[PDB]
């Protein structure tokens, strides 16, 4: 009983450790913005 | 049919000790009515012979101390077989007999006397009688193992496991 249970539990822990290693260890326009800011600043100037 | 082992069998005879009392003189007389005293032993035959005649280290110490013990040899040397003889005595409460069987091998070529072979152990403690240590040891060990099994199964029931920690309580 003790040996079977211990061996199976050890194997399961080993599998989880492998999966954890798998997850962790594996290392891997501008012009439109111009008129956008121009309209924003002129709108604020008018509204201020 | 369930039989209590004779090794643990203990006889008490309050009437006999009340009437006669405990003494080395009648210790064999006390033993006579017990179940352990076989009726086929030559001691009983000697007893009926005496009755019919009337109608018509410490071993050497107890050897030389009593004359009835002498008469026991000179009446027992003639009859070979299962016989009851005293082992040792310390007064006024402790007596033990020696349970041996005799085969008087008078054949040619044997310079030794009659062969004496043990058969059983008997201890007279007070008014009580007691009659293998291997069995005692194995019984104690097996009961210990049973208790250990109970404790370990209870402890394993108490055990709780989680993958992220191991086993805890």
């Amino acid at each position: 009983t003790m040996q079977l249970i211990k061996n199976v539990q050890d194997l399961l822990i080993l599998t989880r450790s492998i999966k954890e290693k798998w997850l962790l260890n594996q290392i891997p326009d501008e012009k439109q913005i111009e008129e956008l800011l121009d309209n924003c600043i002129e709108t604020f100037v008018a509204e201020k | 049919m369930n039989v209590t082992p004779l090794d643990e069998l203990q006889w008490k005879s309050p009437e006999w000790i009340q009437v006669f009392g405990l003494r080395t003189e009648n210790v064999l007389d006390y033993f006579a009515e017990s179940p352990f005293f076989d009726k086929t032993s030559n001691n009983q035959v000697i007893k009926m012979q005496r009755q019919f005649s009337q109608l018509n280290p410490a071993r050497r110490q107890i050897l030389f101390k009593y004359p009835m013990y002498m008469q026991l040899e000179e009446e027992l040397m003639k009859l070979d077989g299962t016989e009851y003889v005293l082992s040792s005595v310390r007064e006024p409460d402790f007596w033990v007999i020696r349970k041996q069987r005799r085969t008087n091998n008078s054949g040619v070529g044997s310079a030794k006397g009659p062969e004496i072979i043990p058969l059983q152990d008997y201890y007279i403690i007070g008014a009580n009688i007691y009659q293998t240590i291997f069995k005692i040891v194995q019984s104690r060990l097996m009961s210990t193992s049973y208790h250990l099994n109970s404790t370990l199964e209870s402890l394993y029931d108490l055990i709780e496991f989680q993958p992220s920690q191991g086993v805890h309580y």
